[PDB]
């Protein structure tokens, strides 16, 4: 028979505290970074968590796509962690499921990320599986052909949300170059896709100076010493189509959209490279948070709006801070007027309580992004890929050291720059486009 | 040929030479049905598509 | 017996080459390849490996099969100009089928069955 | 390709074979047919 | 063979010793106030965020027929204004501490909690005590929420899985308190008022049934002082009206039964089959956790389902029997539920049902050791993933003090998991599954779901 | 179609009229239909024979002789039924040898 | 209300290979009892008329 | 190809060959494949010299 | 997924919609042919013995 | 019925625009010789084995009858 001691009772003398308590480190751990002799940068941060997260960041995404290889990042999200030169798909799946580890492939607009999350006792297995699935991937014909269907329903489901479509068209209108390409493409774009297209895209994006290995809860010396023979990469840097902000306006026609969506955006100058400008953009995003759901079942009523959803994206060298607001189909001009009034009242000055509230909201978001080990590893990897360092302490200091005059100056400089304007839905009521982009001038 | 020989032998009388030949024919019938068909067939598959 | 087995390996190669030459001479009169003899209804590993091929290869295989069946119905052979171009030992199915069989061997050592069944028509 | 072809290819491992418990549960059907035959014939006290 | 790419890792499932992970896991401190309220903290050494809240051993089970739905209506009302703070005052003060309040109401458990930063522990304690003790419960807000609930009831605005599970609880626990829904019927909402809410909170929200659990960046002594200042005025509990006396007075009953909710033009076919499982205090609940890991779960957005370790996941993914499914293991104070829930359509519903029944009965006879070692490793890894988020740490602290009576240490939990072997799995499956009555619930396009006799016949094998 | 309205005509059409068959079958694929024809012939001749045969000792030999010399067309019926067993076995044996030659019993 | 015992279930009912020989011995004894009852009733009713009654009478 | 058109006449040809052999066996050599001893009435006390079955 | 988009029910407080949104634990079966046992009656059934 | 991907052009002629039995008299010796060339080895193997073993058995039977002959 099995154990019969009930869980309200303590387990018997075969329940030992044989591992002693290890003493805590004296200070909060710092991020330690170096570079391999192949040129791949390795950055890691130690944690007290029992979960180690390993993520591999490669420059690419929608910004590295061509018209021939259109939608290759979305296919790479599904086709990753399959048969390699050393393991089959069955062997990799069983080796991940044996240690209880999880894998993801995640494609941004300027990068693709591959990651394995496991416990602290299986970090060598996770590192070896991740490196083998990234470096030595095969991308066989039949597996890509069978994955294309699931890619098509995942894109079709992701395009059901109007905010995703508005974000795509807004990035198209705001930028010319790499950042204007479409991430969530139409399903019919990848109808002629083959494994040669994915192999061509992977050969373009892969280079030793465009790959960053980020780890959370892993010793740095051990990680470099055991990843030197695994991340010895070769290849040439395919040219990157640098993007520029130009602004403009566009439209979308949706036949059975029960609402109408309006997007307004500006450029965050400096991109992710400038700490202060990104902090000010995050504060502006929090200042535009009209209906934040801080409590269950709370009903904040607006006169015109149905939903408000701001954002602040910080790419390399340039950014895009703005707001998307919904509304009734017959009240779209009122939605535009209210959005312009909100940005103009922000430019008229912020009043102490709002500044403190938005600073606390930005600090809470920044600290809750890095609370878990996979989130911290992703943040370290993205920051090192975009800049060369992780500066969360400096970002928190910039958020806390922000005055109302600096924010008012930031919004004043924003409204002088030409904006980006996108509509959506069965558009049967709209003010003319010339008067749309006049209220900030 | 083995099966037709067994058909011919059944209409004869019992004789030591016919007993010996019938025993050899029965042994070869079992040998073909149980040894030639799996093993020679596997060798043919290894020759053709191996 | 390993020393006699080492002597039997060039013997195995010699009998394999002689068999392949004779059968390929018999095969080329119908335009068939060696890989065209494998039947999906007979073997589920072949049925799965044929599913992993690009469609032009399957079209070419089906055309060769129909040509050979027409020749068999006519009790004829290929013309000599066409018969001189035949290459019955050109492989299109061997690597795919080998990888399918290796996958089925690797799954069986851990207790897993094959992820494909026999073909049923009912 | 069901039968000797399965064992020539290496598809019959120590795994995918029936366990000892499975063979014992199948092997317990040997007594059922013996008891059924003895019930049908009834050769009482016939054991030598 | 690659030298660096083929070491350290292999697909052969072997038991892993998780003992060195116990050296750095933090400790839980519990302090019992004279009120009877327990204050339990778990300090993570370099955390910047804090989850803290109040867990209550109450819910829809401890209601009556007359006030069924009061506990769910309470989380609609409680955040709409207190006697010291208005709606806007509460909104501004919560916004300034950078967090969000949240609430869950189960059949037997209720929590109200806050995810804040470490500098806002005392403010969160004060706010949580303010909603919990000094609420307005205004009749105008009650009328303003009654009509919204009545509209979403008239529209049948519900998740499909929640619909199926509510039908399953209603038919498996007939004529017992666990068969009621958390939402309650339409008539109780149509005749709700402030008096019932006051009486429910006065009866059930007492000292020995309430845990203040905080995890992340928090000091134990300061939380003790803050809780004694704020939550020190809660009434104590009579001995005659404790949780155990209420459990004895109205016990749970399991009845083998069948229900389907048929719709004329639906597309999906959701179905759940459950057996009577174990209570929280049964020592067989750990093998049921291992068996639930062995059955696993799968949805069709994954493409590696054919290489799964689980045989049920392999069968469903290879033959395409369901769009998604999951095995569940629900535990209550004196009973439980164990089974599989899935989503399919009407042409694959019988084959999915057969796959569920055949994989459940198979665990009584043939269980190999590799599957058990794999499931033990996966369950221990899943337990280590919950330690990464302070919200899950606080939730586990509250749940474990409410339902076990104590904080089970991680070493004891690993030792209790490691004591499970294949014979234990066969014994527990024989106890709970083999030749037993089950409960069947379905909703949607369910005209081809087999009836109860088909499900009852397939709980045993005639060939052994 | 007329065969699509009566279920007997649908089965007969599907399995005897429109059934797809390989076009390169030679004359060694006629063993089965010949075996079926011989089975039907044996059944017919025997059912006719059993109307003049008496299954008792001291009547069986005399009933076969009365069948041979006195029943109209009885000698034809007896000799046909006797040699039809031989031809039935010839055809079935050649059928089995065909299946042995071509490996016709293999999967599926 | 009335319910089969668990310990008696685990012995003679859970496996078919144990259930079937028990079924056969119960069938044997049921046939013996039915034979005994029918023969006793027939011999009691028709006493003095059978052949064995005349033979035992002539002893 | 369809069975009922193409393989009906092909079966009819072989059936006509079989009917020719059958007619030869019935009408010209009716006792060729048999045994002459089966034209003797059965005697349980006297056995024939050679006891062989049909071919 | 939502039941309004998947099951697509009619709107209203019909008898089927009331049980769909909140099923009752007081299920009444028909008892003209068979009277039920008390709910939660445990034990292996007596019908095996019969 | 199955779907077979295939690229071809098929030509068929009417049965009444062709001769029925007039190339049989021309192809008859070639068909005979091709049949015996294709199946020559197996028929020879069967005949040699059957008739040689039958002749050896018959000769030994005659010898054994002569050995007991007075
Ligand atoms: C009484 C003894 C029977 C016995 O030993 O059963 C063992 C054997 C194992 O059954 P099991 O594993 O306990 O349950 C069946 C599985 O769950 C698998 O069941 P399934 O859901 O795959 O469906 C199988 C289904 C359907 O099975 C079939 O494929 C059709 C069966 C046709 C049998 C009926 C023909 C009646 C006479 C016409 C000739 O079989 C039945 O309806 C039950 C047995 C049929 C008798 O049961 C049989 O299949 C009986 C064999 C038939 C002889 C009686
Ligand atoms: C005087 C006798 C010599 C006749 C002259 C032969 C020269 C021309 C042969 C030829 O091509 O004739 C065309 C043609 C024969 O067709 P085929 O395309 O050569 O295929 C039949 C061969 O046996 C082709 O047979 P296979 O390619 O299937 O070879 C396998 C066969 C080997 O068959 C043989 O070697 C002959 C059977 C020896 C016993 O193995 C067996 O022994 C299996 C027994 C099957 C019985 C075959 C009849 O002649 C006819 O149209 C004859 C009609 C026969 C109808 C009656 C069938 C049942 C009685
Ligand atoms: C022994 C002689 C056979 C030697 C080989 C030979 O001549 O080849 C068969 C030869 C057909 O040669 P082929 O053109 O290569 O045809 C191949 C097909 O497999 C043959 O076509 P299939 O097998 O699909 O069936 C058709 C076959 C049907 O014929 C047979 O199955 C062969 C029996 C024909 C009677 C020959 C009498 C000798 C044996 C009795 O041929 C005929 O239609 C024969 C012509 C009809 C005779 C006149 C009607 C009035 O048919 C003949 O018997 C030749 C016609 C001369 C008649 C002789 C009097
Ligand atoms: C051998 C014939 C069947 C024997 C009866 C039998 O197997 O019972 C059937 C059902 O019985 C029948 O349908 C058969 C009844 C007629 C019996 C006739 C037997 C003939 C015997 C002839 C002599 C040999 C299933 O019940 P078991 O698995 O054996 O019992 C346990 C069942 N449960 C786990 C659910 C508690
Ligand atoms: C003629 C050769 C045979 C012979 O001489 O028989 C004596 C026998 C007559 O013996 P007699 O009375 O001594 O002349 O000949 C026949 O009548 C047999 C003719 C048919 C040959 C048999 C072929 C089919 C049977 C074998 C297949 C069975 C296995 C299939 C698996
Ligand atoms: C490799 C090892 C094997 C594992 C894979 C195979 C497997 O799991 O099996 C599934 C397998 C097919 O799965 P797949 O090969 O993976 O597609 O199914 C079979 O085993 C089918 C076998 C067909 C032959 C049945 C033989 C019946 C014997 C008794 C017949 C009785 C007479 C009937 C007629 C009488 C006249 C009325
Ligand atoms: C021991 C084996 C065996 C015996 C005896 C046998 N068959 Fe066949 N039969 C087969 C096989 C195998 C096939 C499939 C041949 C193929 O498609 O290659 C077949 C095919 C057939 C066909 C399709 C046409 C053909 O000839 O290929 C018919 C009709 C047929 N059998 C009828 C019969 C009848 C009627 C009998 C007896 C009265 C019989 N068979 C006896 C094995 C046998
Ligand atoms: C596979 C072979 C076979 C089949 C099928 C068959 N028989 Fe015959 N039957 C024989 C043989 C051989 C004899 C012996 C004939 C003889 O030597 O006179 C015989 C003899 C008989 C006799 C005795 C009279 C006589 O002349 O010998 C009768 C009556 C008879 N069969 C009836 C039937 C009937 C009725 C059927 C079918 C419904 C049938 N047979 C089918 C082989 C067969
Ligand atoms: C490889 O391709 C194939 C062949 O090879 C070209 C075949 O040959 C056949 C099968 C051939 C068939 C079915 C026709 C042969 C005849 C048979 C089996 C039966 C013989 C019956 C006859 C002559 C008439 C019987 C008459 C009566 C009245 C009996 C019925 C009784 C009643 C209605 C009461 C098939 C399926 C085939 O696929
Ligand atoms: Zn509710």
């Amino acid at each position: 028979g099995g154990g019969r001691v009930e869980v309200p009772l303590s387990e018997k003398l075969p329940a030992v505290t044989e591992p002693p308590r290890t003493s805590t480190p004296a200070t909060k751990p710092i991020v330690q970074t170096s570079s391999l002799r192949s040129g791949v940068k390795v950055a890691s941060i130690n944690t007290v968590s029992p979960i180690s997260s390993l993520v591999l960041f490669v420059e690419g995404g929608a910004a590295a796509e061509t018209p021939a290889t259109a939608g290759a990042s979305k296919v790479l999200e599904v086709a990753a962690f399959k048969a390699t030169a050393n393991r089959s798909t069955f062997r990799l799946t069983r080796e991940l499921e044996k240690i209880g580890a999880t894998s993801f492939a995640r494609a941004g607009r300027d990068h693709v990320a591959f990651g394995v999350d496991a416990t602290r006792l299986n970090q060598l297995e996770a590192l070896e599986i991740l490196a083998d699935a990234v470096v030595n991937a095969r991308y066989t014909y039949w597996e890509v052909r069978d994955s294309l269907d699931a890619v098509k329903e995942q894109l079709a489901a992701q395009l059901r949300n109007p905010l995703t479509a508005v974000n795509e068209v807004l990035h198209r209108t705001a930028f010319e170059g790499g950042l204007g390409h479409s991430l969530v493409v139409d399903p019919s774009v990848v109808d002629g896709f083959t494994n040669e297209t994915l192999k061509e895209y992977v050969h373009s994006i892969m280079a030793p100076s465009r790959v960053v290995l980020a780890a959370s809860g892993v010793d740095h010396a051990e990680l470099t010493a055991l990843a030197t023979p695994l991340l010895n990469l070769h290849g040439n840097a395919h040219p990157a189509p640098q993007s520029r902000y130009v602004g403009g306006a566009m439209n979308i026609i949706a036949p059975t959209s029960s609402l109408t969506y309006v997007g307004l955006a500006f450029e965050a100058k400096g991109g992710a490279g400038d700490i202060k400008s990104s902090a000010a953009a995050s504060v502006v995003k929090a200042l535009l948070d009209e209906a934040r759901p801080t409590m269950p079942y709370q009903r904040k009523e607006h006169e015109v709006f149905t939903s408000v959803n701001p954002f602040a994206f910080a790419y390399k060298g340039t950014g895009l801070v703005g707001v998307v607001a919904s509304g009734a189909p017959g009240k779209a001009g009122k939605v535009v007027d209210a959005l312009t009034a909100k940005v103009q009242s922000l430019a008229k000055g912020v009043t102490d309580v709002q500044l403190a509230t938005a600073k606390n909201m930005a600090l809470g978001e920044l600290r809750a992004s890095v609370a878990t080990a996979p989130g911290l590893a992703a943040a370290v990897g993205s920051s090192v890929l975009a800049t060369g360092k992780f500066s969360a302490n400096e970002v928190a200091a910039a958020l806390s050291g922000l005055t109302a005059a600096d924010v008012t100056s930031y919004v004043n400089a924003m409204i002088k720059t030409a904006p980006t304007f996108v509509t959506y839905g069965n558009l049967s009521s709209l003010p003319r486009v010339d008067s749309i982009a006049k209220r900030f001038a | 040929a083995d099966v037709l020989l067994l058909t011919w032998l059944g209409g004869n009388e019992i004789t030591p030479i016919t007993s010996f030949v019938g025993q050899c024919c029965t042994a070869y019938l079992f040998f073909y049905l149980l040894v030639c068909q799996p093993l020679v067939g596997y060798l043919e598959t290894q020759f053709a598509h191996g | 017996t390993s020393l006699l087995k080492q002597v039997a390996l060039p013997v195995f190669n010699s009998l394999a080459t002689t068999y392949r030459s004779v059968v390929g001479a018999k095969l080329a009169k119908y335009g068939l390849r060696f890989d065209d003899l494998q039947d999906p209804l007979k073997d589920e590993d072949v049925a799965e490996a044929l599913r992993r091929l690009p469609p032009d290869v399957v079209v070419a295989r089906n055309c060769r099969l129909r040509r050979a069946l027409d020749l068999s119905c006519k009790h004829e052979a290929l013309p000599k100009d066409l018969l001189e171009k035949q290459t019955p030992e050109l492989s299109y199915l061997q690597d795919v089928l080998n990888e399918v069989r290796a996958e089925r061997r690797e799954r069986a050592q851990l207790g897993a069955p094959a992820p494909y069944t026999r073909i049923y028509y009912d | 390709p069901i039968g000797v072809w399965s064992v020539f290819q290496g598809y019959v491992t120590p795994a995918r074979l029936p366990s000892i418990q499975t063979l014992t549960r199948v092997g317990a059907w040997g007594g059922v047919v013996v008891v059924g035959g003895l019930y049908m014939v009834q050769p009482w006290d016939w054991l030598a | 063979d690659a030298n660096p790419f083929l070491r350290f890792s292999n697909p052969r499932p072997s038991p892993i010793d998780h003992t060195p992970l116990l050296s750095t896991l933090p400790e839980t401190r519990i302090t019992t106030l004279p009120n009877g309220l327990r204050v339990a903290t778990e300090a993570i050494p370099f955390a910047e965020t804090t989850t803290l809240g109040i867990w209550i051993n109450s819910g829809s089970r401890f209601e009556t027929d007359a006030n069924n739905g009061v506990a769910h209506f309470l989380e609609h009302i409680l955040f709409k204004g207190t006697k010291n703070r208005s709606v806007k005052e509460l909104e501004v003060e919560v916004e300034n501490m950078g967090g969000q309040l949240n609430a869950y109401t189960g059949r037997e458990q209720t929590c109200y909690y806050a995810k804040v930063m470490g500098k806002d522990v005392g403010k969160a304690v004060n706010i949580l005590s303010d909603i919990l003790l000094n609420s307005n419960l205004d009749a105008r807000a009650i009328d303003k929420e009654r009509d919204v609930i009545l509209r979403e009831m008239e529209e049948v605005n519900k998740q499909t899985s929640e619909l199926v599970f509510d039908h399953l609880h209603a038919t498996a626990f007939q004529y017992s308190p666990l068969g009621r829904t958390i939402l309650g019927p339409v008539e109780n909402i149509k005749s709700i008022n402030r008096d019932q809410l006051v009486e429910y909170m006065k009866t059930h929200y007492r000292g020995p049934r309430m845990v203040l659990a905080a995890a992340g960046a928090v000091n134990h002594d300061e939380l003790v002082k803050l809780a004694s200042d704020a939550f020190g005025s809660v009434p104590d509990e009579d001995a005659a009206t404790s949780v155990r006396s209420l459990l004895v007075k109205e016990p749970s009953r399991f009845t083998g039964s069948y229900v389907h909710d048929r719709f004329p033009d639906a597309s999906e076919c959701c179905m759940a089959v459950a057996f009577k499982g174990a209570s929280w205090t049964d020592p067989d609940s750990i093998p049921l956790m291992v068996m639930q890991t062995m059955l696993g779960g799968w949805d069709k957005n994954s493409t590696v389902g054919k290489h799964s370790s689980s045989a049920l996941v392999q069968t469903v993914a290879t033959e395409g029997l369901a769009d998604a499914f999951m095995a569940f293991n629900t535990n209550y104070h004196d009973t439980g539920l164990f089974g599989v829930y899935g989503v399919t359509d009407r042409d694959r519903s019988e084959d999915f049902a057969y796959a569920i029944m055949s994989n459940l009965t198979r665990m009584c006879f043939e269980v190999r050791d590799a599957d058990v070692a794999r499931a033990k490793n996966q369950l221990k890894a899943s337990l280590m993933f919950f330690q990464d988020s302070t919200h899950h740490v606080a939730e586990s602290i509250g749940r474990e003090l409410l339902v076990y009576g104590r904080r089970i240490p991680k070493a004891e939990m690993f030792a209790r998991i490691d004591a499970v072997d294949a014979n234990a799995i066969r014994a527990v499956a024989d106890r709970f599954i083999y030749d037993q009555d089950m409960a069947v619930a379905s909703a949607g396009d369910v005209q081809f779901v087999p009836d109860y006799n088909w499900f009852r016949r397939r709980s045993y094998w005639l060939r052994y | 179609r007329m065969h699509n309205k009566i279920q007997l005509l649908s089965v007969l059409n599907t399995h005897l009229v429109a059934y797809p068959t390989p076009m390169n079958l030679n004359y060694s694929w006629n063993g089965g239909s010949l075996a079926g024809m011989m089975l039907a012939s044996q059944m017919l001749t025997g059912i006719l024979l059993a109307m003049h045969y008496v299954g008792h000792v001291d009547y069986a030999f005399a009933s076969v002789q009365h069948l041979m010399t006195d029943v109209p067309s009885g000698m034809i019926l007896r000799y046909a039924h006797a040699n039809g067993a031989s031809l039935f076995f010839i055809v079935v044996y050649l059928h089995v040898l065909r299946g042995m030659y071509y490996g016709s019993g293999a999967q599926p | 209300v009335m319910r089969l015992s668990e310990a008696l279930y685990q012995t003679f009912f859970k496996r078919s290979t144990v259930y079937i020989p028990m079924l056969l011995v119960g069938a044997y004894f049921s046939n013996e009892a039915i034979d005994y009852a029918v023969d006793k009733m027939w011999t009691t009713r028709n006493k003095g008329k059978l052949f064995s009654d005349i033979i035992a009478e002539r002893t | 190809i369809s069975f009922g058109s193409y393989f009906g006449a092909k079966d009819l040809v072989g059936a006509l060959f079989l009917a020719l052999v059958f007619s030869i066996l019935v009408f010209f050599y009716p006792d060729l494949l048999g045994h002459p001893d089966n034209l003797i009435p059965a005697n349980p006390y006297s056995t024939p010299q050679h006891i062989v079955p049909e071919w | 997924s939502d039941a309004v988009e998947v099951f697509k029910p009619e709107t209203g407080l019909t008898p089927t919609n009331r049980l769909s949104m909140a099923p009752t634990p007081y299920i009444k079966y028909d008892e003209h042919n068979h009277k039920r046992f008390p709910p939660g009656t445990e034990g292996r059934p007596f019908a095996y013995f019969v | 019925r199955q779907n077979i991907p295939l690229r071809e052009i098929l030509y068929q002629l009417s049965p009444y625009q062709q001769d029925v039995i007039r190339q049989t008299f021309t192809n008859a010796p070639k068909t005979f010789l091709r049949f015996f060339k294709e199946k020559g080895v197996g028929l020879a193997t069967f005949g040699v084995l059957f008739f040689g073993i039958k002749g050896y058995t018959e000769h030994e039977m005659h010898q054994e009858r002569l050995a007991e002959r007075y």
